[PDB]
């Protein structure tokens, strides 16, 4: 993992166009929907029995914005992700044994919803961006299993 | 194979994308080629750079290649056969690499589907590429 | 796809498996408890101890599933649709587990039937587990 | 990442009785076989035309007992696998650009051979404590990637 100085601009100037009750409640969601195993972990959430019950859930909705939070968090942090993301690290794969492989699709499905909503300007170099942003994260959050 | 529903909804995406569908691959391609890197080595005589030539013609052939795919959602085995010995057994493409593109190209559809790429779409155009995926690294004698 | 050499082999391996069926599907299961702990939250409600009854029992079932699978390999998808509905639609299990369980039933059978488990036989046995568990985690229904 | 003592030495005891001269080379030549696009990593290993091809390869039975010392180094260090293994998570990820998903393939199909060689002696527990070590060894090598 390493941004370039650009990318790292890039990144934050996106990012502050972000609507932050919403793109984490998106990204979320889209994961339950599209990988729906995932859906086991969130059995307590409530209705999750269609597509669109998944999409309209506001425990889900509402637990995107902390998700959301969390990436905004590894965000400022680029250069300590492991440092900034340890504890939450301890708590999925110690606590609730989340197969590290899903850290991958949440933040490739977050990087479909960012080019969903910023179209044209979500550009081949912006997306090479977040991608080097997302596999931080993910990897960061998988180090409590190596 | 897809459901109904699946069905339904690439052609519902590919449909929009329509007279587009090469320059979206050469944008995928390209979306893949920066973002993992890893993935040009299997292009060593190829000219990668912003806009070559080379990579607008693969992604038209890619492009081609998927809409044929749509025109044939249910026999892609059949459909595809062709490339499946081209990229499993001369090109040995690391099946991981499929993933890569497939998300290249639901990326640059999501730019350029604002209405079209919704939640239950989005799925369908994943499994339908995966389907895609999964013929082209197969390989039964 | 499951070529005709794949099929031979499988057929050829399976039918090996004999009145040993449950013995190894149970054997598997354990393997798979001990060396992913994580395997064991799909059960919560069987006792997972060493020598269980409902380990044996369960593993018996896994080798069924098996033998009929290999008996209907052009059509594994329709020998099984209910066993899909049930891993994916109802229970839920992460895609990866089917590879942690299809490399702990490699295991069994390379422990116990070495001159079977040949380089190409292997090479046609993974092929098959990879085809199965595919097919576990599919959509359609 | 953590064998419990008693692991570690059931590791170690099984280790010793291995054929140094050949495991390695069958678990690469199976490799091989078993996932073809391996191949593209060793054309220049020569004859690679079928299984039987493969498995008698003498630049893979040569290159396969190279990868067994790598392992044998992690054995004899399990505390600092990342330290023994930066060098060779560098030429793997940099030089070479192997997706590390086969580096746990590897260390799976190494699994299956040992459990091929040793037979009953294979046992579940034995099988565990081998797990850890081969699960330490895909993460150290795969740490340049991060
Ligand atoms: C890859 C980026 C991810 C980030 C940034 C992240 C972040 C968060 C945050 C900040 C919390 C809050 C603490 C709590 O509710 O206990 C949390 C909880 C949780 N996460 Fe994630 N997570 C990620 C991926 C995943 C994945 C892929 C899954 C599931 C397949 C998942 C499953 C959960 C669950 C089940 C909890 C819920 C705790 C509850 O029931 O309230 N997370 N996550
Ligand atoms: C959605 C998936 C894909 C589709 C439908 C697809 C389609 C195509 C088509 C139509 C061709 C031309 C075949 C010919 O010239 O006769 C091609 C060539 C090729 N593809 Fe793919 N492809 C896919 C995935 C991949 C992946 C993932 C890689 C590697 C990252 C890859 C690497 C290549 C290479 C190296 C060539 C040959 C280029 C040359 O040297 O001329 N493809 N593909
Ligand atoms: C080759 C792979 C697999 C095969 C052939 C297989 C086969 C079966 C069969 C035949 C049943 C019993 C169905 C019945 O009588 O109603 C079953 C149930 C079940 N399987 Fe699998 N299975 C496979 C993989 C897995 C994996 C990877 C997991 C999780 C690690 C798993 C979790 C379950 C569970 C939790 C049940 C329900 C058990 C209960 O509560 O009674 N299976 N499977
Ligand atoms: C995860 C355990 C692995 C171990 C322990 C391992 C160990 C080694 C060692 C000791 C070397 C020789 C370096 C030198 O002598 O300077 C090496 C080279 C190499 N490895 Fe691995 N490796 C592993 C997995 C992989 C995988 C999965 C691939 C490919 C799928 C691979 C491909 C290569 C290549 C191509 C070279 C040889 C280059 C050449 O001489 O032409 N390695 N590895």
């Amino acid at each position: 993992v390493h941004l370039t100085p650009e990318e790292k601009s890039a990144v934050t100037a996106l990012w502050g166009k972000v609507n932050v009750d919403e793109v984490g409640g998106e990204a979320l969601g889209r994961l339950l929907v599209v990988y729906p195993w995932t859906q086991r972990f969130f059995e307590s959430f409530g209705d999750l029995s269609t597509p669109d019950a998944v999409m309209g859930n506001p425990k889900v909705k509402a637990h995107g914005k902390k998700v959301l939070g969390a990436f905004s968090d590894g965000l400022a942090h680029l250069d300590n992700l492991k440092g900034t993301f340890a504890t939450l690290s301890e708590l999925h794969c110690d606590k609730l044994h989340v197969d590290p492989e899903n850290f991958r699709l949440l933040g490739n499905v977050l990087v479909c919803v960012l080019a969903h909503h910023f179209g044209k300007e979500f550009t081949p170099p912006v997306q090479a961006a977040y991608q080097k942003v997302v596999a931080g994260v993910a990897n960061a959050l998988a180090h409590k299993y190596h | 194979v897809l459901s109904p529903a699946d069905k339904t909804n690439v052609k519902a995406a590919w449909g929009k994308v329509g007279a587009h569908a090469g320059e979206y691959g050469a944008e995928a391609l390209e979306r893949m080629f920066l973002s993992f890197p890893t993935t040009k080595t299997y292009f060593p005589h190829f000219d990668l750079s912003h806009g070559s030539a080379q990579v607008k013609g693969h992604g038209k052939k890619v492009a081609d290649a998927l809409t044929n795919a749509v025109a044939h959602v249910d026999d892609m085995p059949n459909a595809l056969s062709a490339l499946s010995d081209l990229h499993a057994h001369k090109l040995r493409v690391d099946p991981v690499n499929f993933k890569l593109l497939s998300h290249c190209l639901l990326v640059t559809l999501a730019a350029h589907l604002p209405a079209e790429f919704t939640p239950a779409v989005h799925a369908s155009l994943d499994k339908f590429l995966a389907s895609v995926s999964t013929v082209l690294t197969s390989k039964y004698r």
